[PDB]
């Protein structure tokens, strides 16, 4: 609890000074004590904590495929050149699964469990899926199943939930989608579930544009392009 | 070629 | 001393491995590692040493320029806003100076001292200058004479070495001038002297070309180009 | 526009 003496409005003050510095570990730590300040966030600030991890772990995620790639080339005729390029993947991955598991943390105590309305209860529960589906990324033991099925059990949640009370162009839900669509390519060995989810999603979000103003329209088409890139990618 | 998940904005 | 129980050769490695994952603070630390070991380093070694330090400085300043532009308006009719900005403004100060205090140690102690051979005293004596003008970027105290004064000193002797015992198109006798040239011009409000030294060093590396390889000749006119750059934009 | 420094490479 380094954050402790810090007030709540400051460290959110500071968290968007750290974004637009671009210091996104000082953006998370900010960020983490602004939730262990124990009041629920507003929308503003899930966003927030969510950007703050997201960066920090998505340079994780980018420097461990690196070394992982280095690593896999040096056990293929590749000459000994002994434990270093294991140890330092192992040290970033260490690292990046300390990241995912403050962020675990903090959602279950006490994020998940004080979210009532759908809209932060869906936000969450969408952070719990990707954290966990970055954990299965790297997972490699007698917990990569265990993992995979926390993964799916957030996301499969938050997919309820959202189906249920929010509009299928809400940027959360489409966003949610997209990202267990990915879980399902990428992790779970369910490619044709992958492009099921995503054409669905997509189809449905369509068919409810005609409801949204110019600039609720653009939030959603933001993220419907991205489930058609990934459809081309994937057909 | 890697999938695309949310971004971060 | 964390890096202490590791070899000098694992060091040197996994700095290359950082390096390719773009871990910056990762590769400046293993390097810092190295040094410490207590052999002097090969041009290949100095070079990791650098890169990495100047990586992560240079993450540090640019922060420290947008927290810094933040500040200056806030300072204007603008709304008071409390402490924050400059306190967080200050964190990443103090950051970036123990930076530059941990390089400057190792210089001290004792890369210097040990640097007999022009390519690597020059080297050394720059990297020392260049790390002075950091601390001098963000100085305003009784003491930002004396920084200032610790870079020209610096770079003074690595210029008169480089002048005695290196042919003018030496990208390292390059780089330190047009580094100087910026101290004079950005730092010792002396743009006179920047340019004076930009164009010198520019026109007499031309006259150097001749007597290089393919390779070599590269390697130069990449740095001349930026001494051109500078004079189109300071004159 | 700032001056330009030597790169990092
Ligand atoms: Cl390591
Ligand atoms: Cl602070
Ligand atoms: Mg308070
Ligand atoms: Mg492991
Ligand atoms: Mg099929
Ligand atoms: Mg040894
Ligand atoms: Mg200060
Ligand atoms: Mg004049």
């Amino acid at each position: 609890g380094a954050m402790g003496s810090m007030e709540r409005a400051s460290l959110i003050q500071k968290a968007k000074l750290a974004e637009q510095a671009e210091r996104y570990e000082d953006m998370a730590a900010f960020m983490k004590g602004a939730v262990e300040k124990g009041e629920e966030l507003s929308c503003e600030e899930r966003n927030l904590l969510s950007v703050a991890y997201k960066n920090v772990v998505g340079g994780q995620r980018a420097a461990w495929r690196v070394l992982s790639s280095i690593e896999q080339k040096s056990n293929e005729g590749s000459e000994e050149k002994g434990p270093e390029v294991r140890e330092y993947r192992e040290k970033v991955e260490t690292e990046l699964q300390g990241v995912c598991d403050t962020v675990l943390g903090l959602l279950d105590s006490h994020l998940i469990k004080e979210a009532g309305d759908a809209e932060s209860r869906v936000f969450y529960l969408k952070m719990k899926g990707d954290y966990y589906r970055y954990l299965a990324e790297v997972a490699t033991g007698d917990d990569k199943k265990r993992i995979i099925d926390s993964a799916r059990s957030a996301y499969q949640e938050a997919m309820d939930i959202s189906k249920k009370e929010m509009p299928p162009t809400n940027p959360i839900r489409l966003g949610l989608a997209l990202n267990f669509s990915v879980f399902h390519y990428e992790i779970a060995n369910s490619p044709e579930e992958a492009i099921s989810l995503a054409k669905t999603t997509f189809d449905e979000a369509m068919a409810d544009l005609h409801t949204l103003s110019e600039d609720s329209y653009k939030d959603s088409t933001l993220i419907m392009q991205l489930l058609r890139d990934n459809l081309t990618l994937w057909t | 070629q890697r999938s695309t998940s949310t971004p971060n904005v």
